[PDB]
RNA sequence: AACAGAAUAAGCACCGGCUAACUUCGUGCCAGCAGCCGCGGUAAUACGAAGGGUGCAAGCGUUAAUCGGAAUUACUGGGCGUAAAGCGCGCGUAGGUGGUUCAGCAAGUUGGAUGUGAAAUCCCCGGGCUCAACCUGGGAACUGCAUCCAAAACUACUGAG
RNA sequence: UAGUUGGUGGGGUAAAGGCCUACCAAGGCGACGAUCCGUAACUGGUCUGAGAGGAUGAUCAGUCACACUGGAACUGAGACA
């Protein structure tokens, strides 16, 4: 299956997610399709919490792209 | 790591006033400026010519209290942005904090301004800052943490500000002790004994 | 997709063999060398020349080491 | 057996104007007779002439501000063995701007300061000071 | 050269090899010394220098230099070489650090102590 | 005017017979600050009387040399004997960053922003006939433009 | 946020020239030094010490290993009368280069469009950690290869002189 | 270099092919470096350089190759695990 969920990025306790699309037997920082979003949990000031884009989010949900526990949500709430 | 030891004897070599002694009593009665230092005081002649670049290099870098793994780090922030490394060199050592304190006048020597920094006394937007590197920008208001303001080491610095006059380019207020920096300086208010032609020719070979 | 080059070899049972010329430069003198190219077009029907002036393309494989077709004889 | 016309026009404007000559007279071509116009307009010279009937001349008249001509250097950049292309990024500039550079563009044979003005990039020539 | 030579052979450029040929891509090395010879240099000084000879764990078999103002280098004891050319004397290419393993030091030394290995008093 | 620069000192000999007889030569530029320059070669017994001599004839047979202010017109390349010698103008905050003997051409001329090299063989008393060919030569268009100037430049 | 108190916390190489920084004391062709020049034979600013001084700092030095400097394999950017370097001289195949007028063509060439050149890295403008390293948003770039459209000066091919 | 290089007929595999076989034919590649010897996993990138280039492929990412040595198939969507 294909699969939308969180990669990880940042330092030690600083996490910065990825909204990828995977194919599902992969690694987390291998290979994607492609990428649209990013997620933020400790951003403060200027940062920017959620940002996905609705175009390619629209496209591959469409053709069965299974997504994720948080995604689930993430999508959920724009 | 400071530098920590003799004070005169630094300019004393260089034979400049360098201005690194605390009060307004007298440069060359503490001091005695008349010669290089050491037991051959006398026997002179003849600075070589890659010895007059360092004699240049080293005076820049011991008015302000840098070493030269950060000096060479600020050499390449000069080389990255746009036209007159020379200048750009002089004004990311004035917007460091530990010059702008002295600026404003709370300290009478450079390295006391250093040591209200990291007492945590200093505030910079409301806030507290504890680092002498800290680059302020246009408009920081700079003021004196509530717990110190008592401190005779500030009153007495402000006497101190009459013989140096305002540098146009901060200003303060002699009661709540906030000065406000306002823009960066220029290639004016800088004196012309440091040049800007041979710290960056040292750098290349 | 269509190449052009011209005939050497008519010994074989309907393959023929083209010569493809080819300029490419030199990557660190920038100058145009001429270096060949030498395939095995599947000939069709064991009617031509050895000094023609044909034309080849490219389909799935009919024998090994022989892919490139006869379009059609252009010249003698 | 001459390889290379072009190549020989510039060696006998060099050559003239060391013997302080005023007239110089060589077989023409199409292509000669499109570069000395080149160089009148920028101004080098002074006049040619195509002027005879089986074998056309050239007549170029040669100037001398001073004592030194004004013609001080002149190489050939596209010898025929190398036949140097540039599009118009990497295109020359000679001293800063202050020589001329002759490239033979799409629109004919012209200066550098014309072609980069239409944006035409081609084949250079001469790097005439 | 032409251009159209060089196509056809262009140009290739010359290699040099280790002037340190045993130690193979390493910084140290050690081994066991055989022999303790004192030689004497070329001409134009006058001394008379000492060498030790030594087989390493390469197997191979080749002389080096002692400094320092005193050596306990009995021999059958292991040493650590390093580089290094001395222009003197002829074959020698390897230096001895002191302090290592067995050469231990020098003694009553307070100028440039972390060369040839000695304490702080 | 008058601003002094000393470049080389050597020991030059001469046999005779019995002993060898020394001597001092030296070499040293003189500038003006703006543009007007000049070198100068002299030859006598001791350091103190050798600087002198080459002092006095370097002002003497001077050079006008017509700066942008302080960089220079255009990339050019000169050469004298086995000796070639390029130079560039460069941006406002570059120094001079050249080797030697041709900084104390380069200070005294005024020009600040020179990017300089040499190749081929390296003689202080060389290199100075590269570098005075190349400044000697310069043009400093009297054009009603540059991308345009090349009808009233040429005439003149 | 509060309490203690200046208390809890500085070495390392070098100083004859390249090369910033120097004089006394031992030693006397001995011991020893060394990146190259080279010092030491009884006054050593070069060996061993002592004062002094200069460089760097929580690090400093040596060794090993690449690229620079090396226009010292030179495309950009060198040479061959005597310094190293023109075959003993011819003829000639593959190959490289082509006098001069038109005409055609569009393979080179220039301009443009589309598909691509993974993300990171480098670069530019910002945004977060008391600053910085670090993390991160948007852009440029990835010099390429391919498919189309146009231009025709020069080279190629073709036709005529 | 003799399944070697093509042709034809038949098999074989998810799929084109000397992949395999039976006869036919005597071809194929090579100084634009085949064949053989010696070494080495490649790439996006890292390190120097003004630039052109030069070395080099630790950590991170993509691809390949192995799982004590040499073979071999089964199971199965997909392994010669």
């Amino acid at each position: 299956m294909v699969t939308i969920r969180l990669a990880r990025g940042g330092s030690k306790k600083r996490p910065f997610y990825h909204l990828t699309v995977t194919n599902s037997r992969n690694a987390r920082d291998g290979r994607f399709v492609e990428r649209i979003g990013f997620f933020n949990p400790v951003a403060t000031g200027g940062e920017v919490r959620l940002s996905v884009d609705q175009e390619r989010a629209t496209y591959w949900l469409g053709q069965g792209a299974q997504p994720s526990e948080r995604v689930a949500q993430l999508l959920k709430d724009a | 790591a400071r530098y920590i030891g003799p004070k005169c004897k630094l300019s004393r070599r260089e034979g400049t006033d360098l201005f690194l002694k605390s009060g307004a009593r007298a440069l060359d009665s503490k001091c005695k400026a008349e010669n290089v230092p050491g037991q051959h005081g006398q026997r002179r002649g003849r600075l070589s010519d890659y010895g007059l670049q360092l004699r240049e290099k080293q005076k820049v870098r011991r008015i302000y209290g840098v070493l030269e793994r950060q000096f060479r780090g600020y050499y390449q922030e000069a080389s990255r942005r746009k036209g007159s490394t020379g200048e750009n060199l002089l004004q990311l050592l004035e917007c460091r904090l530990d010059n702008v304190v002295y600026r404003m006048g709370f300290g009478s020597t450079r390295s006391e301004s250093r040591q209200l920094v990291s007492h945590k006394a200093i505030t910079v937007n409301g806030q507290t800052v504890n680092i002498p590197s800290y680059q302020v920008k246009a408009g920081d208001v700079v003021a004196v943490r509530e717990k110190s303001k008592n401190q005779l080491r500030i009153a007495q610095a402000l006497e101190l500000c009459g013989q140096r006059g305002r540098v146009e380019w901060v200003e303060v207020d002699l009661d709540k002790k906030a000065g406000t920096f306002k823009s960066a300086p220029a290639r004016s208010d800088l004196s012309a004994d440091i040049n800007e032609n041979l710290i960056v020719e040292l750098y290349s070979k | 997709r269509t190449l052009t080059g011209r005939v050497v070899s008519d010994k074989m049972d309907k393959t023929v063999t083209v010569l493809i010329e080819r300029r490419v430069k030199h990557p660190i003198y920038g100058k145009y060398v001429k270096r060949s190219t030498k395939l095995h077009a599947h000939d069709e029907s064991n009617q031509c020349r050895i000094g023609d002036l044909v034309t080849i393309r490219e389909t799935r494989p009919l024998a090994k080491t022989k892919a490139w077709t006869l379009v059609d004889i252009v010249e003698r | 057996s001459m390889q290379d016309p072009l190549a020989d026009m510039l060696t006998r404007i060099r050559n003239a104007q060391m013997a302080e000559k005023t007239v110089v007279s060589m077989p023409s071509s199409k292509l000669k007779a499109a570069v000395a116009k080149v160089l009148k307009d920028e101004g080098y010279i002074a006049d040619f002439q195509i002027s005879s009937e089986v074998k056309p001349q050239l007549s170029i008249e040669l100037k001398y501000f001073e004592g030194k001509p004004v013609i001080e250097e002149v190489k050939r950049i596209s010898r025929p063995g190398l036949r140097q292309y540039k599009s118009v990024e990497q295109l020359p500039k000679v001293r800063g701007g202050l020589g001329v550079s002759i490239v033979s563009t799409n629109k004919g044979v012209m200066t550098d300061r014309a072609a980069r003005a239409a944006g035409v990039g081609g084949e250079v020539l001469c790097t005439v000071f | 050269a032409t251009i159209n030579q060089l196509v056809r052979k262009p140009r290739k450029r010359m290699v040099d090899k280790s002037d340190v040929p045993a130690l193979q891509n390493c910084p140290q090395r050690r081994g066991v010394c055989t022999r303790v010879y004192t030689t004497t240099p070329k001409k134009p000084n006058s001394a008379l220098r000492k060498v030790c000879r030594v087989r390493l764990t390469n197997g191979f078999e080749v002389s080096s230099y002692i400094g320092g103002e005193g050596h306990n280098l009995q021999e059958h004891s292991v040493v650590l070489i390093r580089g290094g050319r001395v222009k003197d004397l002829p074959g020698v290419r390897y230096h001895t650090v002191r302090g290592s393993l067995d050469t231990s030091g020098v003694k009553d030394r307070k100028q440039g102590r972390s060369k040839y290995g000695a304490k702080r008093p | 005017g008058y601003i002094e620069k000393l470049v080389q000192v050597n020991r030059v000999a001469k046999t005779v017979k019995g002993g060898r007889i020394f001597a001092f030569t030296a070499l040293t530029v003189v500038g003006d600050g703006k543009g007007r320059v000049g070198f100068g070669r002299g030859k006598a017994r001791e350091v103190p009387a050798a600087i002198q001599k080459a002092m006095e004839a370097a002002r003497r047979n001077m050079i006008q040399v017509d700066l942008n202010g302080t960089t220079l017109q255009y990339p050019t390349k000169s050469a004298h004997g086995a000796s070639k010698v390029y130079m560039q103008p460069a941006s406002e905050g570059t120094g001079i960053i050249a080797g030697g003997a041709m900084r104390a051409v380069l200070e005294v001329a005024g020009v600040q922003n020179v990017l300089a090299k040499c190749y081929g063989s390296t003689n202080p008393v060389n290199v100075v006939y590269a570098t005075f060919k190349g400044l000697k030569n310069m043009q400093a268009p009297e054009a009603v433009a540059a991308k345009r100037g090349k009808s009233v430049e040429e005439i003149l």
